[PDB]
């Protein structure tokens, strides 16, 4: 429902360290 | 976790850490798919070969921590299991075919900045994220190298560490190992020549592998460390259970409705 | 797949459990 998504950082529109390399990759 | 790093607070507040009562000592890693429900692997659990076998009275979870071997006061949450789940087909006679299991927690946890659920994935979801060379996340607080001397250090981590990795060709992982491989699991990492490295190690084993949906930003759990031949080893990968694959047993045990 | 994880962990008070 609220599932996937982090109250420290989806939640307040903050990203972690690396998770650019994650989306970078997707495609 | 080989080659990894530390992981931010709460990065991955879905990771839940399998505890035996005693001799207290971490055996495994879980995930929170719901207040009252954690993903693992099965052979977490049960393992004849090794005479492994525990039920619900032999351990506890730990959710929401950061530090491996502190009891992080206020923060942390513990729960005990009112019973466990093990795939009525889990193969631990030859491969680890459907290595995967539930736990159901006596009390709802709850929710928190360090703990919150991880979402399973639907059918599109799957689809379109699980490709080779897209890059899923594995964290853990397991070895940080297959073997180091005794005495001289440790090959544990003091705080839970992250690794991404790449998700490869099935017929590179099938070349890979002389096990025989099914669809439900999927393996991962980089190749000798792609320079960077990494993989998850001993204590790892039935945590998360998850992604992130550029479609609707949120992490979903694609896998869970299933098996792999030593720790970071040139032409070696990780090999993980395909969670989707196994969402109707999932749902199935859940009868949430 | 020599580690086992059992000595180092902190005890956890009786007043955490559930």
């Amino acid at each position: 429902a609220d599932c996937g998504l982090r109250p420290l950082f989806e939640k307040k529109s903050l990203e972690d360290k690396t998770e650019r390399e994650l989306l970078e990759s997707y495609i | 976790i080989v080659e990894g790093s530390d992981a931010e607070i709460g990065m991955s507040p879905w990771q839940v850490m399998l505890f035996r009562k005693s001799p207290q000592e971490l055996l495994c890693g879980a995930s929170l798919i719901s207040d009252r429900w954690v993903l693992t692997a099965a052979h977490c659990l049960l393992y004849p070969p090794w005479d492994k076998n525990f039920t619900e009275n032999d351990l506890l979870v730990r959710i929401g921590k950061h530090s491996r071997t502190r009891y992080e006061r206020n923060i942390e949450k513990i729960s005990m299991l009112e019973k466990i789940y093990i795939h009525p087909r889990y193969n631990w006679r030859e491969n680890l075919d459907r290595d995967i299991a539930l736990m159901k927690l006596k009390k709802p946890v709850a929710f928190s900045d360090y703990i919150h659920p991880v979402c399973l994935p639907d059918r599109e979801t799957a689809a379109s994220l699980l490709q080779a060379g897209y890059k899923g996340r594995v964290t853990g607080w397991g070895n940080l190298k297959e073997t180091w001397t005794a005495n001289v250090g440790k090959g544990q981590p003091s705080v839970l560490q992250v690794v991404n990795l790449p998700i490869v060709e099935r017929p590179v992982c099938k070349d890979s190992t002389r096990i025989r491989i099914t669809d439900n699991m999927f393996c991962a990492g980089y190749k000798p020549d792609e320079g960077k490295r990494g993989d998850a190690c001993e204590g790892d084993s039935g945590g998360p592998f998850v992604m992130k949906s550029p479609f609707n930003n949120r992490w979903y759990q694609m896998g869970i460390v299933s098996w792999g031949e030593g720790c970071d080893r040139d032409g070696k990968y990780g090999f993980y259970t395909h969670v989707f694959r196994l969402k109707k047993w999932i749902q199935k045990v859940i009868d949430q409705f | 797949x020599g580690g086992g994880g059992n000595g180092d962990y902190e005890p956890i008070p009786e007043e955490a459990a559930x």
